[PDB]
């Protein structure tokens, strides 16, 4: 039991590592989506022309 | 981007039609430089996000 609990805590820390990497990756994706939202709101401007839209 | 690819290397001003033609080609050159600068700016923004994620 003692030895198994030691190895199990090692596995639990491995799981925390995986979750932490993935969760940190999703933050930059959120950031870029916010930027695209601003660009889309800026497209709704009756003074833009086709070059500005491009 | 140089005076040969921008078509501004042989402009005249001695006749009415020559002035009209020169005006159109200068405006077109300004447009193409704007497009190139737009793409380089997009690349720089992308590289900033990528370095942050790394």
């Amino acid at each position: 039991q003692v030895r198994g609990l030691e190895v199990g805590m090692r596995n639990a820390n491995d799981a925390i590592s995986i979750a932490q990497i993935a969760e940190g990756a999703m933050q930059e994706q959120t950031n870029m989506l916010q930027r695209m939202r601003d660009l889309t709101v800026q497209s709704e401007n009756g003074a833009n022309s086709s070059a500005d839209l491009s | 981007s140089n005076k040969s690819s921008l078509s501004v290397g042989s402009l005249g001003n001695t006749t009415s039609a020559a002035r009209a033609s020169s005006l159109k080609k200068i405006d077109a050159a300004i447009k193409t430089i704007d497009a190139q600068r737009a793409d380089l700016g997009a690349i720089q923004n992308r590289l900033a996000h990528n370095i942050s994620n790394s």
